[PDB]
């Protein structure tokens, strides 16, 4: 009951992800340095585009005030008392003087401290109970410290609203116990499979227009950058996922659009600029019904070049696929695409034709 | 007594079965003339309060029992403000007083911590009666006294350095693990000075604590923050704050 | 131990580059690269019988030493104008003096720290030539030296630059008053 | 008589005088605990007479003193509402306030040669070599030394401690002898505290107060070990005399 | 009759179990910074699984009210009305002779299926087992019942290399942009380590199926154990970072006078830039050769490995697989 999900995938000289000071983000494994692009990211990157076919856009965000202030708005209540209204729908949540709000800086609505994760069409909701009290909350916006007036239960059945990347990808709410959900989805972070080290790019934007006597660059630096072979691995708890979901088909959309988008998706960090869009080498979708497993410790010492890393990663997954089969016996599914064919690679299964047929027999066989 | 507590007797006479737990006296009352047992420090509005106990104090044996050295700036007793110095009239009992404290650190609401008692070492006494030379035996005791002011100076230094370093980070959690590991860290080189053995940081040989367990606080504080110090942010402040330990710090 | 050597390399290299062109361009060309790169084949004539006796050492002594022969003509023309300090010091007393940018500097400073032993060597010559541009006195033995206790430990050696440069900033605005 | 222990390994932590949440150890290993070990390898169960351990002595030289670690320890935390350690009523308490979290400290990475003396020396040992009861070092998830017993028969084995037992590698002077080491026999003494043991059961423990007297004394340079697996390989072949 | 077991198992890049700060539990051992794993957080995530199979083996295949066999068939209550209860002993799980008193204490009174509830006196199933109350010390929300204990010793899984924490800038990004954008959610830093942990741990049969009985039950348990103790993984940010994996190495050995751990192998740290688990495995080799060789004994052991490289003499008898390798243990335990 658990779709694993490995893929090779070769990037070239780019920077996906920067540090806090522009170098990528890199991992001391095996004793060597390696490039690693973190989980999140690629996360973020799989469920905008899972979300962007399934248009149910999984909102994030702490402004809410200020779009349930703009619905109000929308719907004919007055500046003032949107914004008072919206107030009261957020204030309305917590223990006492509603959920935690942060120092207002302009006089625009103030942002929340937690980090909210809603569809649209659950906000539209929110402002509709919102609206259900116009002359309540009107009322309240008279006095000088307002309280909650909402009816609490179903506002708080409208957070708890769920959605494909809610079912999937899974929320956090501390004011909130009620409406946290648990993820079903275990994504990995990507490093490479061999040794990297970070090299400088000298660049000195220089200004068009000539000066009197002197001509010299507008301003010149140095941005770290680095290539190489990236290893990515993600499990997909279809039990804990169909529990979220509630039904199976819109659950097993959900894990072959997830599938899809994990393989398709590459992040948009520094993409402006380098042209880092690419596919895996290698794809090994397995369905164990035990428990998941990660291929990582088989990239654990380094491997050495001069040559290249596509082949010798590709057999080597294969070499520790084939004794971890051997020595962990289990009836589980196994299948493996890939863009080379020159070695075969027996232990990963039987070899589909594409990508999306992998995933479609699959998914199908779970 | 705040309290009033009662207990149900046995018919065997040697054992209770039943108590009882609760108010005696329901209006405040704060008592005059302070007690002469604790210790005292007076914080801004003119309020006086005792210094409240610390487990961190208790990581190595018998710290406080030490306060007969010293003493100490406003950090004494008055029972023994009245008791132990010459302005008393004892002869020779005075030459064999020993420091016995009894440290329960608790929440002032309703939650305990952690007990713990601290009689002073009567080696820290042997070692100054063993050598039977009147300049050795005040070198020695004037190393000991020097090597505790010392120590607890820079232990409280240290402790606002992480009050400050954390609550100026996020604009604590490190003053447990900071002081802890301080003292922790910091005894056994106590111990290393009072046996004029080689110390860290200092030789054997010089007139004081020869500014040692300085760079002690200076390890500890430098660990216990630093995987934390990684952006420029916390870098920046965190060093603003550390550049404190190094005073008083006087050169060889 | 090793600064001893140090103090004898910045001697000679320093007289060295002011006093005839050859070693200064057969050591220009060596910036920020291996101490086995062809290109940096006709330095060991001035460099070899220096070094004492791990590669961190050697590739300490080669790289600045070819950075004290590519400083431009005003910083050795500064140069030669006739305890102490590393060049986290020289990095506060060019942002305090000379006006240079704070917030960079110290993202510069965190950025360079932050690397490995080949991360220094890469990003280590421009900075060090910027910072001859500004004509700040940095201190070649201290820097060498450093560079040699870089390879042991990546934290002995940063952090100390770190500190020291805050240290020095803090003092040099406490004593603006 | 007696037998030298080798209290070792990676972690150890000898509790005393604290009764809640935060757990507390001695620089030192403490009599209580590894008599309460020994008492777990010859199968007391708790609540029974430990009379037989008395007139027990204990000379203890501590190799490397080790450095002190806080533990984080929370219990009870991320199970569901109906699930914790339940209350004295029987009423548990709220999810979010259901976990108790102690902070246990413990002593890491410190050896120590211990010297036991006494009548029952010799079926402690040979408890030791097979006991009723897996022996831990202070608390049951710390593993002991494999080496737990390191001298299984030797008269006065004080005097080995003294002399010809190896030492792990520390900063040795030129051509310098006489490297103090301290080890504690129990005037001038350094302190009281609660080790002599008098009832294990859980429903009454029951300890008293016992002297500690931690003398330094000077030990010749020729047993420093080298700079790494000298220690263990040196110590490995001290044992292998044993039988003779 | 002391089942030790070891392992080898590399974690990536993620963080198990954190401090109270945030970053991962380490120990400093032989002089070197090392991240550890708690024991209790490897004891919940094997005991957690424990059930979920052992406590599932299975109500739709053992069954407990299939009894009847020793106290209400062959006994005349009924031979024939036997779910007498049956479905009366039921308005976690036993072994066989506290079972004695599951189909005995079901006998008597009337009975009422003429159509039920003395409980407190079945109830008393962990007092009695509830083998997981044998194997592992008692429950963890029942008051204690005579046995606290225990027998399970598990050890704190350290590393065999010094790691050092390396800390993983992150950011929240809110999609709801304003006109001054790049406005992040929220930045912050989250610490993370990788590295290849050490683990061990030993179940005492001798003091234990005494607790117990039916010697096959116990080897039911013991054996489960040893699979839950190579299966599980704990469930610390692995939503985050999937950690995933199996142990690299697996060494099961059956001492019958004490039980004994290899930690001391890894005192002195290995220093890197290759890889670690060949390393670990021929180290630990040659430890079990000299600790053997100085300590000789006739004791069992054998091991299993991912790797066919080298050749483990002083671990035993290489087996083919984890589970075979388990079973023959077990078997050759008894």
């Amino acid at each position: 009951t658990f779709v694993d999900i490995h893929a090779i995938q070769t990037l070239p000289y780019s920077n996906i992800n920067r540090d806090d000071l522009g170098s990528p983000k890199t991992v001391v494994y095996g004793g060597k340095e390696r490039t690693r692009v973190s989980s999140q990211s690629w996360k973020r990157a799989v469920r905008h585009e899972v979300e962007a076919r399934l248009g149910d856009k999984a909102v994030r965000t702490r402004r809410i005030i200020s779009e349930i202030a703009k619905r109000l708005r929308e719907r004919g209540w007055d500046a003032d008392l949107a914004d008072a209204g919206a107030r009261q729908v957020v204030l309305s949540v917590g223990k006492k003087s509603g959920i935690k709000l942060e120092k207002e800086k302009d006089s625009e609505a103030p942002a929340t401290s937690v980090l909210f994760y809603l569809p649209v069409p659950a906000i539209d909701e929110l402002a509709a109970i919102a609206d259900e009290h116009r002359d309540a909350v009107a009322k309240e916006a008279a006095k000088k410290t307002p309280k909650g007036i909402l009816p609490a239960d179903r506002i708080t059945e409208v957070l708890k609203s769920r959605n494909v990347s809610v079912n999937l990808f899974g929320r956090m709410l501390a004011e909130l116990p009620s409406t946290e959900v648990d993820g079903a989805v275990q994504f990995a972070h990507a490093f490479t499979v061999h040794g990297t080290t970070v090299e400088v790019d000298f660049f000195t934007a220089v200004d068009d227009i000539p000066k009197e006597n002197d001509h010299g660059s507008g301003h010149m630096n140095a941005g770290q950058f680095s290539a190489g072979t990236f290893y990515r691995y993600a499990n997909v708890n279809l039990d804990r996922l169909v529990e979220n979901t509630g039904d199976a088909q819109t659950a097993r959309t959900a894990v072959a659009e997830f599938l899809r988008a994990f393989l398709s998706t590459v992040p948009s960090g520094k993409q402006n600029a380098t042209a880092a869009m690419t596919l895996p080498d290698l794809v090994h979708i397995a369905v164990r019904f035990d428990r998941p497993i990660s291929f990582a410790p088989a990239f654990e010492t380094a491997l050495y070049g001069s040559d290249g890393y596509t082949l010798r990663a590709c057999q080597e997954l294969n070499n520790y696929a084939e004794r971890l089969r051997e020595v962990w016996p289990d009836d589980a599914i196994r299948g493996y695409a890939t863009v080379e064919n020159k070695t075969d690679l027996a232990a990963l299964g039987e070899r589909y034709d594409s990508y999306p047929a992998l995933i479609d027999a699959m998914v199908a066989a779970a | 007594f705040r309290h009033a507590v009662l207990l149900h007797p046995s018919p065997d006479g040697s054992h209770v079965v039943d108590a009882w737990v609760t108010w005696a006296w329901r209006e405040r009352n704060i008592s005059p003339e302070l007690d002469p047992y604790l210790i005292y420090q007076t914080s801004k509005e003119g309020r006086v309060y005792p210094r409240p106990a610390e487990a961190e104090r208790a990581i190595w044996r018998d710290l406080d029992a030490l306060l007969h050295y010293g003493e100490d700036g406003n950090y004494r007793p008055t029972i023994l403000d009245n008791c132990t110095p010459l302005a008393q009239v004892p002869q020779e009992v005075l030459d064999s007083l020993r420091l016995r404290a009894f440290g329960f650190d608790q929440d002032g609401q309703a939650r305990d911590k952690q007990w713990f008692t601290a009689t002073t070492p009567a080696v820290l006494r042997w070692l100054a009666d063993r050598e039977t030379d009147d300049n050795e035996n005040a070198r020695i005791v004037r190393r000991i006294t020097l090597a505790r002011k010392a120590a607890e100076a820079l232990g409280r230094r240290l402790e606002k350095a992480c009050k400050e370093a954390w609550k100026e980070s996020n604009s604590g959690p490190w003053v447990q693990h900071g002081m802890s590991r301080y003292w922790a860290k910091a005894e056994p080189v106590f111990w290393n000075i009072v046996y004029d053995r080689p110390a860290q940081g200092y030789t054997p040989g010089m007139a004081g604590p020869g500014n040692a367990f300085n760079l002690v606080a200076l390890a500890a504080y430098d660990e216990v923050t630093g995987p934390y110090c990684e952006r420029p942010r916390v870098a920046k402040v965190v060093e603003r704050h550390r550049s404190t330990l190094f005073s008083n710090w006087t050169p060889k | 131990y090793i600064l001893q050597h140090a103090d004898a390399l910045v001697k000679r290299v320093s007289k060295l580059i002011v006093n005839e062109p050859a070693a200064r361009a057969a050591l220009r060309r060596g910036v920020g690269l291996a101490p086995e790169d062809p290109r940096m084949l006709a330095a060991h004539r001035v460099v070899a019988p220096y070094v004492p006796v791990v590669h961190a050492v050697e590739r300490a002594f080669y790289a600045v030493a070819a950075i004290m022969a590519a400083q431009p003509r005003s910083a050795r023309d500064q140069e030669a104008e006739a305890r102490r300090p590393n060049l986290g010091v020289s990095l506060a007393q060019a942002v305090f003096d000379k006006g240079l940018n704070a917030d960079s500097t110290e993202q510069r400073l965190h950025l360079i720290a932050r690397q490995n032993l080949d991360g220094v060597h890469r990003h280590l010559p421009r900075l060090v030539l910027y910072l001859r541009s500004d004509q700040v006195h940095i201190d070649w033995g201290i820097l060498i030296r450093d560079l040699a206790r870089w390879g042991h430990t990546p934290r002995h050696v940063a952090r100390e630059w770190v500190q020291d440069y805050h240290r020095t900033l803090e003092t040099l605005t406490r004593q603006a008053e | 008589s007696g037998f030298l222990l080798r209290l070792a390994g990676p972690m150890q932590s000898w509790g005393e005088h604290s009764m809640f949440g935060e757990r507390d150890t001695l620089p030192y290993p403490s009599r209580s605990g590894l008599i309460g070990m020994f008492a777990a390898a010859q199968g007391v169960r708790r609540g029974d007479p430990l009379d037989r351990y008395k007139e027990l002595k204990f000379t203890v030289r501590v190799d490397r003193p080790g450095v002190r670690l806080v533990d984080f320890h929370t219990i009870g935390g991320g199970l569901p509402k109906e699930r914790t350690v339940p209350t004295a009523a029987g009423e548990r308490r709220d999810p979010k306030k259901a976990t108790i979290v102690t902070s246990r400290s413990y002593l890491a990475d410190a050896v120590f040669t211990v010297a036991v003396t006494g009548p029952e020396a010799d079926t402690i040992a040979d408890a030791l070599a097979a006991p009723y009861w897996q022996p831990y070092l202070g608390r049951r998830a710390f593993v002991p030394d494999p080496l737990l017993v390191l001298r299984r028969r030797v008269a006065d084995p004080v005097r080995e401690l003294v002399e010809a037992v190896p030492l792990p590698h520390r900063r040795v002077e030129e051509d310098a002898a006489t490297v103090l080491v301290d080890l504690i026999y129990e005037t001038r003494t350094l302190t009281v505290l609660n080790d002599v043991p008098l009832s294990f059961d859980s429903k009454s423990r029951r300890y008293s107060t016992r002297q500690i007297r931690v003398v330094p004394t000077e030990v010749p340079a020729t047993l420093v070990a080298g700079p790494g697996r000298d220690y263990q390989n040196k110590l490995f072949t001290y044992v292998k005399q044993c039988a003779e």
